């Protein structure tokens, strides 16, 4: 999920 | 936890420097289409997704919810928020829609493409009559990406979403009051502006199974594609 | 321009005594649920719209602007008015006195859709929704769904915004708790809003894969 | 016409 993504970093 | 502290000018000061930039499309006219049109939104879509994940962060609470919450609220209100965002900078332009400063479309190119456009073209004239302002507008786009996906995702939490989304309606009235409204133009307006988010959904409603039937047969993001099937 | 005129309590009063009955049904297979909502839908689509000629400012529209605000709203009316009747068995889906069902029977086609309906129930249950505000969010909901696709419907709008504020403050809510509650009840309204979008592409997939009403097909090849 | 015409009329 490409979506995890991003929202972790 | 800390959001649920901010004061209404500390909240829209946070929503304000929060405001992901306005992106230009790969637009390269002296050639006009269909499908190339619409790669071009989806091109604009799938770089402006990127901000709007980095920019939802930034929106008070948004990052005390669960990773998997963040996703599940994201996953249903991206073209929402998207189409809000279309519709706000398109406010100045009467007729036409701004899709980028160097994409500006009337009804006509966009020719069930054209069914959307005009609900957005409605919206944005909605907007303009309204006079709809830059604090309100983060407002309303911060309680779309809260609320849109309240309601399909003991955990709650969701409790929390909600506190969140009252101090946002503090916020908005306390702006009202400022801008020199009467208590009964305060409410009003509210619920005016409330209001729309119910065609904003139903713009989106109506997108979304737009992009699912073209599914089958246009490239689109693999961010996007992750978006889509997933709603 | 009478309905304009009116007290938030003329208001109250107006659009209690428009309610439309609770009709039941005809007493579950696949088919066989659909054919008993699809018949009660029917029947239910009657009284709403006499309702909606009762509610106060819809009968000085257009008749071609009375049929677009119907035709857009029909299926929201028709849910927000289950999720309604439903919020005192938790849970369940009141459809009609003699029909209550879970999510379970609801499986045999739809799912999806019932969880929103017990999830907007669940809200009104939790907001301790009352009967006065229920009739106000669903006059809105006929003058706004198709507001858009005009100044009058708006001077309505917020005639019923007054009467929902003059309601709370009666119920003793301080001024904060006010446009707060105000804020709650009209976000549910995208949801509904969203739930019969749901619904009417379900029905559209339904139609098309074959019986239902002749004013059901009115309602649907027309949205 | 439609018979959600005549339904608003009667
Ligand atoms: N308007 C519009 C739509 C957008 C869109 C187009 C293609 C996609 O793959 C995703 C979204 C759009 C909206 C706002 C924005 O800033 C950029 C693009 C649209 C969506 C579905 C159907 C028709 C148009
Ligand atoms: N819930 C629900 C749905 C209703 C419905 C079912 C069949 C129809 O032909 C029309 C409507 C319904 C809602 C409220 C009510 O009082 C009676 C019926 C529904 C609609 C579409 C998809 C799934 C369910």
């Amino acid at each position: 999920k490409i979506l995890h993504r991003l929202l972790q970093d | 936890s800390l959001a649920l502290s901010l004061t209404a000018d500390q909240m829209v000061s946070a929503l304000l420097d929060a405001e992901p930039p306005i992106l230009y499309s790969e637009y390269d006219p002296t050639r006009p289409s269909e499908a190339s049109m619409m790669g071009l939104l989806t091109n604009l879509a799938d770089r402006e997704l990127v901000h709007m994940i980095n920019w939802a962060k930034r929106v008070p609470g948004f990052v005390d919810l669960t990773l998997h919450d963040q996703v599940h609220l994201l996953e249903c209100a991206w073209l929402e928020i998207l189409m809000i965002g279309l519709v706000w900078r398109s406010m100045e332009h009467p007729g036409k829609l701004l899709f980028a400063p160097n994409l500006l479309l009337d009804r006509n190119q966009g020719k069930g493409m054209v069914e959307i456009f005009d609900m957005l073209l409605a919206t944005s004239s909605r907007f303009r009559m309204m006079n709809l302002q830059g604090e309100e507008f983060v407002c309303l786009k911060s309680i779309i990406l809260l609320n849109s996906g309240v309601y399909t995702f003991s955990l709650e939490e969701k409790d929390h979403i909600h506190r969140v989304l009252d101090k946002i309606t503090d916020t908005l009235i306390h702006l009202m009051a400022k801008a020199g409204l009467t208590l009964q133009q305060q409410h009003q307006r509210l619920a005016q502006l409330l209001l729309i988010l119910s065609h904003i959904r139903h713009m989106s409603n109506k997108g979304m199974e737009h992009l699912y039937s073209m599914k089958c047969k246009v490239p689109l993001s693999d961010l996007l594609l992750e978006m889509l099937d997933a709603h």
